[PDB]
């Protein structure tokens, strides 16, 4: 099913695309898996630690 | 909003009381950014009354972890809404989903 | 079990600015006598004559104890140990600069 | 405590808002010790304006 | 020939939107079209310059963690859809623009007092919503010039004036592409593409020639490669103080002519020189103390070149 | 140790296989030029101390 | 004051030998350290003129891996030293220099026939060894001008032993970014350029070299 609702967006079937350096613009010599994710900020701030 | 979820957000928004729900059906007649009047249909209206609700939200309120508690409205003016609606977003939420 | 904590006053204020000041062995004396005959309005309650009885020797004239006095009405708050209110504010006014209008 | 990939074996990387506060005696010596404070409260005061 | 390098030049320019261009380069030698392509990107993304919002005045709020009666959003979200304002200024580098309204109903970019100098490229930007008949706002907003990120924290003010995070630049995205050229009689050849997104704020061309020109700027520099603050009162002079005679005499002898030189010299060696006793000492203590001082006091780089 | 790992591999027809070399600074030009893998099997002149 | 860019200040240059140098550039913009070292490395590897040997004939010799008499290496080792010969011409830009040698003992570029317009950049070279005192070697050697490298293979009469030309100079390039500060910014790039040459220029005259390119390669825009 992830793969077919891939399919209907028009994106690669294994996830993974090609990428380049930002900083020389060579491509990296494999596929990489790139998406995305839900991320969280936790309570634990390098404020109140130092 | 997460997404990619389960299909649990919205109990967890709605149960929690950080939202603001509809007690009864009916129109919004006024919002603001700290208040909302619904004029309540005359179904669900008592005898010998004034049939409106006020929404008082709550704004940059202090919690016990010294954050913040904020609401906003997700309606807008004159649109119906239904018993059990969901009004306005408390924190971590976005329009009735668990958002964090 | 509770304990307090130790607190800064004026005097340890006054005594830690002696300790970091090039005296010598009879002027930081002199220095510590005056600074324990100053009350907590940031005046001398004594005079000098009390202080250079309580030095404890005779090889020791009145300018010695005025010139270490000087030295110490120039600490932090600038002022303090001064003998009236005429000393203190005199002592004040001499470190503004010339181009104050009045 | 995070990475720092560009360090040699020797070293380490401290934030300088902590190093002010530990090498607080130092610092007053040393700015005694050019001219640039005449008394430790001069120092005192231009640590606390951090100049 | 060998030493004979065809040199690129602009050949045309696509627009395909207001925001969104395409910029082809041709010739390029073999290998050249990388090496161009992401230095131009890397310049194009890091060092344009472009106008953005710095500060904003409302007339009845106090700070942004508050609310206005009659309005839908709060004053941090209206602060969050100024700070996506597009503006082009073409004479200063700061102007200040008014907007004033009333009614039910969105108000928008539109809505902005016309000024000469200022153009508004998307008037449809929606900044807030009046949900009162007899409710209004009225506020000032101010634009500057500038290139890169300046948070609002690393840079006194009234009550009432709310300050902006500064996004100037006004480059979205950057990409490029190296395809065969067919030049007239050679197929070693290529061509560069450069498709550019941007706010509307800025001009595809004068971009590039910017970015070349930086590039250029930087590059000259490897075309020809080639390799005691004292306090002033320690700098003034011993007449200074008030002293007697014999102990200014005294001071002269022994080579002291300024206050850098009196501090540093012990009691001992003071009390060793001739004709010195131990009054003159004392007053010398004295007239030193009167101002702070004291002997004794050590000094590294002494005298200045002064 | 994955990025050792995996300049050290070899490949059975990688790019630029079966080429001399005159010593690593040529195969390092030749890797960073694209002109070869970095797996391809070649032969290189070394010189080592005991 | 939107349109002014810090400029390198501090320029030093570290000599290890005659033909191998540090270069040291401080302060730069956040992220100009990356642009202009990998602008100066590809230009530096890539597209750089000069003159190189591109294919031998040897008499006795009709393949490459053929069998002679009176040497101590290879053919593969006798086209690796050529590889690594140094030349410089001033004439045109295709030359033809014959070896002829007897005897025994190292056969160095020294031995090589002179020439108003190839000069050998260093005659200590070693292009192979005699042991036996009835042998002898016959060459000729081709030498042109390009840019770059260019690999044999892509390349692919009797007796001609093809090699790779090594046009350029550089022999390697290496550059990295260090964190540098003026007394107030705190994000800024120090570039350190560590490269060495075959000895037919200095490094310093590669870098400006490649520097003038890349700048005139930018003509038509800059205003």
């Amino acid at each position: 099913e992830i793969k077919e609702l891939l399919k209907l967006g028009d994106l690669p079937t294994s996830g993974q695309i090609r990428l380049y350096d930002g900083r020389t613009g060579e491509q990296f010599e494999r596929p990489v898996t790139v998406g995305y994710m839900y991320m969280l900020k936790l309570n634990h701030l390098v404020d109140d630690k130092m | 909003k997460p997404l990619v979820g389960t299909g649990m957000e919205r109990a967890v928004a709605v149960d929690s009381g950080v939202t603001a729900v509809a007690k009864r059906g009916g129109v919004v007649q006024y919002v603001d950014a700290s208040r909302i009047v619904i004029k309540v249909n005359e179904d669900e209206m008592y005898p010998g009354e004034a049939g409106i609700d006020i929404y008082n939200l709550t704004k940059y309120t202090r919690s016990n972890q010294n954050t913040c508690i904020n609401q906003m409205p997700c309606v807008s003016l004159g649109e119906p809404v239904e018993r059990g609606d969901v009004l306005a977003d408390g924190p971590s939420t976005d329009l009735g989903e668990l958002a964090l | 079990v509770y304990q307090g904590e130790t607190t800064q006053t004026l005097q340890d204020y006054l005594m830690w600015q002696v300790e970091l000041t090039p005296f010598s062995d009879t002027d930081r004396a002199i220095a510590t006598s005056i600074v324990d005959a100053v009350d907590e309005t940031g005046y001398l309650t004594v005079p000098l004559e009390d202080i250079l009885e309580s030095i404890g020797d005779e090889e020791i004239d009145i300018d010695e104890v005025e010139a270490v006095l000087k030295r110490i009405q120039r600490f932090d708050p600038v002022g303090v140990a001064a003998k009236d209110l005429r000393d203190c504010l005199l002592i004040q006014l001499s470190q503004f600069d010339k181009t104050t209008p009045w | 405590i995070t990475v720092g990939p560009y360090l040699r074996l020797h070293q380490c990387g401290l934030p300088k808002k902590m190093a002010l506060e530990l090498f607080k005696p130092f610092i007053y010596g040393k700015l005694e010790l050019r001219g640039l404070a005449t008394t430790i409260k001069a120092a005192k005061k231009m640590v606390e304006r951090e100049e | 020939s060998v030493t004979e390098f065809l040199k690129p030049r602009l050949v045309d320019i696509e627009q395909v939107s207001s925001t969104h261009a395409k910029v082809t380069l041709e010739p390029l030698e073999r290998g050249f079209g990388h090496t161009l392509g992401n230095a131009l990107r890397r310049i194009l993304l890091s060092s344009m310059p472009g106008c953005a919002v710095t500060e904003v005045e409302i007339d009845g709020v106090l700070h942004e963690y508050s609310t206005k009666e009659g309005v839908q959003e709060d004053i941090l979200e209206i602060l969050l859809n100024l700070k996506g304002l597009a503006v082009r200024v073409q004479g200063k580098d700061e102007v200040i623009l008014t907007l004033n309204k009333s009614g039910i109903g969105p108000v928008t970019a539109a809505d902005i007092t016309h000024d000469g100098d200022v153009e508004i490229v998307k008037p449809q930007h929606v900044i807030c919503h009046l949900t009162d008949e007899n409710a209004s706002i009225s506020m000032r907003i101010k634009v500057q010039r500038g290139r890169g990120y300046v948070p609002a924290s690393t840079r006194e003010r009234p009550i009432g004036r709310l300050l902006v995070d500064a996004c100037y630049s006004p480059v979205e995205r950057i990409a490029y592409n190296v395809e065969a050229a067919r030049v007239e009689q050679r197929t070693d050849l290529d061509k560069l593409v450069i498709e550019m997104e941007t706010n509307g704020t800025i001009d595809p061309e004068e971009a590039i020639r910017r970015a070349a020109t930086i590039l250029a700027e930087q590059l000259e520099a490897f075309v020809d490669l080639r390799d005691p603050e004292f306090d002033p009162i320690l700098l003034r002079p011993v007449d200074d103080l008030e002293l007697t005679v014999r102990s200014a005499n005294c001071l002269k002898a022994e080579a002291i002519h300024y206050i850098g030189d009196l501090v540093q010299r012990t009691e001992v060696e003071l009390l060793k020189t001739p004709n010195l006793g131990k009054k003159s000492l004392t007053e010398i203590k004295d007239v030193l103390a009167s101002r702070g001082l004291s002997l004794g006091m050590r000094l590294e780089n002494w005298p200045p070149a002064s | 140790v994955l990025g050792l790992y995996y300049m050290t591999r070899d490949c059975v027809n990688a790019k630029g296989e079966g080429m001399v070399l005159t010593g690593p600074k040529e195969a390092e030009r030749l890797y960073r030029s694209g002109l070869a893998s970095l797996h391809a099997r070649v032969k290189v002149r070394i010189t080592e101390y005991e």
